[PDB]
């Protein structure tokens, strides 16, 4: 209501040519003012007014001195002053255009998830960047592919600025000994009049946990040998297997030396499972040897299997 | 030629009657050798023990003697059978043993135990079918499995899990195992089995709060502490050893991975960024590693760390001097005085511009406008270049103007000069 101090709100789209019209300072004066001879312009240091705006201090017309980027600077403010001391406070808001599509950091992302991971475990995914503001930035996500919906679901919760960030949530059982690789597709989109969109492929691979123990293929094995059998010679081979991968499934063999009976003359090959004779037998001191052989895998805390081995020793003559 | 067979129980008083040989009229009888265990009555042929015999102590429980006659000698071969009492109990190699199951082992996983032995004869020996869990299995998590070796030599015992072991509920069991022998008075042996439940990494770290919050002045020095986070992990050993980290690694803060303390690593600047809402992760050192997450909101506090600056704006802007014609009426704007101070109104207080000499003739005036931080420099009195051709006005600006003594915020200030030539 004070003629001495007015204000003016101007608007301009980003990314327009240098020289584009913004407005006219005189529009902010009281109606019916004699056109001033000149305008003084006050802007604070750092405002970008001198570099981005071209103000005709005689006519009061405001243009762009350069192509303006909302993503870099979105607002300019200055005061215009007449030679007799009246002021017009003007603000220019730079209008956002959708010059940015959503963008993932990789077209192919790879996520390792341990088999049998607990229901509800969350893996935050890389967002799709979009520099634009509000609805012009990234608005949502959609996940497709095998397991999408039943074994994995996608969920978004807003981080800072309300930028939705996506997380992949384990919702079914994962078993590396059934299916160890999932090929997922993640889509993103902003909110333009036709949204601009991004796609990324997500390769999920199951890490092996040590959820199987070695199992022998017989519960008891039997060998029959002569008491004359020469040391260093084989007696019997046992076989255990383990369904895991890598160290978790790498089986080694030993003889249990506490609970076996007739233990001393024998040893077993830690990797082939071949039991061999180390010292001579004697029918008259022991006719039958009852051993237990054990298989362990290479896991962090190895899992164990065992089997019985009965060696029958026959008298020489 | 002749051979007789006697028996005698072990553990009997010295002087026990073993037997009497079948004598012939007119003979006496002696042992062919002195025997440590026995002695003969030479007139009756009765055989007696000379000590208490321990059958478990003998090389053989069958003893062979030769009785010799007087007169014209004939020999009598004797076989003494030392008969066994059930005077030894079944014993285990160790009174107590330790065995281990992994938590979340499947039902039917087993681990081997020890069996007993018994120093009496086999009919007074261990009944390997009789092993039994008699104490400590209240929760019903275990059962025994006995395997009798088909060859008749020995047995194997196993402890079997029926599944459902959880270390975080019960980390330890103590079972009592009883075995029997087969003898006249039945004797018993016992094995204490300590069951350890081994830990797996089935619990993730959990932050004590799901939202942290800290306030930090923007001038906090590097290394200064900002906020301490802490998580707990219900597992054991390595499976519950926690390393902390920030999700966003491009902030001026730093998370010590072992203590969960966030410190300052790079200088902060309220004017550049006022607040950081960061996600903190906690990760255990188990294989399958597990992770917990929380939020941390660190708000910076504005400090008065920027001087206010004064800039003059006047019409040969490419020049360092203003000009005003001598003809300019009172009230003519000669220059704008604009103040810029990057701090916020909190840390700034009142900002005031004051004229520091140059205007002794009161030919100009400095007038605050209705817009904050802009003053006008106007012509205040008639001019003429002949009396004064030029002026040099010096103004000082100051934030926190008029603050009482002992106030928490120190005021900052600068000076600026504006020189004005008069044209004609
Ligand atoms: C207009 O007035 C301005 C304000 O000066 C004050 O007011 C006047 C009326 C009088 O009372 C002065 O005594 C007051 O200071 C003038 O600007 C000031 O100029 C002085 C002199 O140069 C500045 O001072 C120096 O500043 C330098 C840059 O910051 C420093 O390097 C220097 O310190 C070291 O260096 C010199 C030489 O190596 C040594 O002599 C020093 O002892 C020291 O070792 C000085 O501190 C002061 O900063 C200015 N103040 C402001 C607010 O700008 C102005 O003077 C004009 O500008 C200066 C820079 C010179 O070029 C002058 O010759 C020149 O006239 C007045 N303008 C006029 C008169 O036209
Ligand atoms: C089997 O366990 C017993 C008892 O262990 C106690 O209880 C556990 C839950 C745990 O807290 C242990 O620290 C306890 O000691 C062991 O018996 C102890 O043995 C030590 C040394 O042999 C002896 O100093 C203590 O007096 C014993 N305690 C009792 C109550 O008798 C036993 O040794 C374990 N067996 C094996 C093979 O380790
Ligand atoms: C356990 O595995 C071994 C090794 O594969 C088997 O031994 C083989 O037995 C078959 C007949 O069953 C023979 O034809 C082969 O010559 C044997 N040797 C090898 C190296 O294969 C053994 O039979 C298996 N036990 C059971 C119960 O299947
Ligand atoms: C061997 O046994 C006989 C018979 O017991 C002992 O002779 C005597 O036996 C009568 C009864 O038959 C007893 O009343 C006497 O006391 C026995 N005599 C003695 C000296 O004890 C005979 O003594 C025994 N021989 C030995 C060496 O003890
Ligand atoms: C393996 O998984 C498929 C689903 O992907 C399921 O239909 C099948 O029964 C599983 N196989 C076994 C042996 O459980
Ligand atoms: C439109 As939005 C991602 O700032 O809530
Ligand atoms: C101990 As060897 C050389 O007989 O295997
Ligand atoms: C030889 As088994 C099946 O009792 O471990
Ligand atoms: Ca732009
Ligand atoms: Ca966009
Ligand atoms: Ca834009
Ligand atoms: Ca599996
Ligand atoms: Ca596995
Ligand atoms: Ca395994
Ligand atoms: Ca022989
Ligand atoms: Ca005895
Ligand atoms: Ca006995
Ligand atoms: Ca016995
Ligand atoms: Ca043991
Ligand atoms: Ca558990
Ligand atoms: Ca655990
Ligand atoms: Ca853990
Ligand atoms: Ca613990
Ligand atoms: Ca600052
Ligand atoms: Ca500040
Ligand atoms: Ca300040
Ligand atoms: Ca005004």
């Amino acid at each position: 209501a004070d003629p001495q101090a007015g204000s003016l709100d101007l608007q301009i789209d980003e990314e327009q040519p240098a020289g584009t019209l913004i407005g006219d300072i005189s529009a902010g004066l009281p109606a019916g003012t004699a056109a001033p001879l000149m305008y003084f312009i006050s802007a604070q240091e750092g405002s970008g007014v001198g570099t981005d705006l071209a103000i005709d201090e005689h006519s009061g017309v405001v243009r762009t001195a350069r192509v303006l980027d909302r993503e870099q600077r979105d607002r300019y403010r200055f005061t215009a002053v007449t030679p007799d001391g009246a002021t017009v406070e003007v603000t220019v808001r730079v209008a956002d255009i959708n010059d940015h599509a959503p963008a993932f950091p990789q077209a192919r992302a790879a996520l390792q998830v341990p088999e049998h991971t607990a229901f509800g475990t969350r893996y935050p995914l890389e967002p799709a960047r979009d520099a634009d503001a509000g609805r012009l930035g990234t608005q949502g996500y959609a996940l497709s592919g095998d397991g999408a919906g039943e074994t994995f679901r996608l969920e978004t919760r807003p981080g800072p600025d309300g930028t939705p960030v996506p997380e992949l949530v384990v919702t079914g059982e994962l078993d590396r000994e059934n299916r160890s690789h999932y090929m997922l597709q993640l889509e993103a989109y902003d909110g333009g009049s036709p949204p601009r969109r991004a796609q990324a492929l997500l390769d999920v691979t199951l890490l092996d946990i040590n959820d199987h123990a070695p199992a022998f293929n017989q519960s008891r094995y039997h060998a029959v040998v002569s008491e004359s059998l020469a040391p260093g010679s084989p007696v019997l081979q046992v076989f255990a297997s383990d369904a895991d991968a890598g160290v978790n499934g790498a089986v080694t063999y030993e003889i249990n030396r506490r609970q076996s009976e007739g233990d001393g003359p024998f040893s077993i090959d830690a990797h082939t499972g071949l039991l061999q004779l180390e010292r001579p037998l004697d029918f008259e001191q022991r006719r039958v040897h009852e051993l237990v052989v054990q298989a362990r895998d290479g896991g962090a805390h190895p899992e164990l299997g065992s089997a019985f081995v009965t060696v029958h020793v026959r008298d020489a003559n | 030629e002749p051979r007789q067979v006697f028996q005698v129980l072990e553990e009997q008083p010295p002087g026990t009657l073993v037997g009497t040989i079948q004598t012939r009229p007119g003979f006496t009888y002696r042992l062919s050798e002195s025997h440590a265990l026995f002695a003969i009555n030479s007139s009756t042929g009765a055989l007696y023990t000379t000590s208490t015999i321990d059958r478990e102590s003998l090389p053989s429980d069958v003893i062979n003697l030769v009785v010799l006659s007087s007169a014209p000698t004939y020999p009598t071969e004797v076989r003494v059978l030392v008969r066994d009492l059930n005077d030894n109990a079944p014993v285990f190699p160790d009174p107590s043993i330790v065995v281990t199951f992994k938590e979340d082992s499947s039902s039917g996983r087993q681990v081997i135990l020890d069996t007993a032995t018994d120093s009496d004869i086999g009919s007074n020996g261990v009944d390997h079918r009789s092993y039994r869990i008699i104490r400590g299995n209240e929760a019903g998590r275990f059962r025994l499995d006995i395997t009798l070796n088909p060859s008749g030599e020995g047995a194997f015992l196993h402890l079997v899990s029926k599944g459902g072991l959880d270390r975080e509920v019960t980390p330890q069991y103590q079972l009592l195992v009883e075995v029997e022998d087969k003898g006249e008075p039945k004797r018993r042996g016992y094995l204490q089995v300590n069951v350890t439940v081994q830990d797996i990494n089935d619990n993730p770290p959990v932050f004590g709060s799901s939202h942290y919050q800290a306030g930090v002045p923007e001038d906090a020095v590097v290394g200064s502490s900002v906020l301490q986070v802490a998580a707990a992990d219900a597992d054991e050993g390595t499976n519950a050893d926690i390393r902390y980290r920030l999700q966003d690694e491009g902030t001026p803060f730093q998370m010590d991975p072992e203590t969960g303390l966030i410190t300052v690593r790079e200088p902060l600047d309220f004017e550049a960024r006022r607040q950081y809402s960061l996600t903190v992760q906690a990760m255990d050192r188990g294989v399958p590693s597990l992770t917990g997450r929380a939020e941390a909101l660190i708000q910076l506090l504005d400090v008065n760390d920027n001087d206010p600056v004064v800039k003059f704006r006047y019409f040969p802007a490419t020049s360092r001097y203003a000009s005003v014609d001598e003809n300019a009426q009172v009230g003519t704007v000669v220059a704008l005085l604009t103040v810029t101070d990057a701090d916020s109104p909190a840390a700034n207080g009142n900002i005031s511009v004051q004229i520091l000499g140059g205007n002794e003739q009161r030919h100009f005036e400095v007038q605050s406008s209705k817009v904050p931080n802009l003053s006008l420099i106007k012509v205040a009195s008639a001019l003429d270049r002949e009396r004064i051709p030029s002026y040099n006005l010096t103004v000082s600006v100051s934030d926190n103007y008029g603050a009482p003594p002992g106030a928490a915020v120190q005021a900052r200030s600068s000076v600026a000069s504006l020189v004005i030539f008069v044209n004609d």
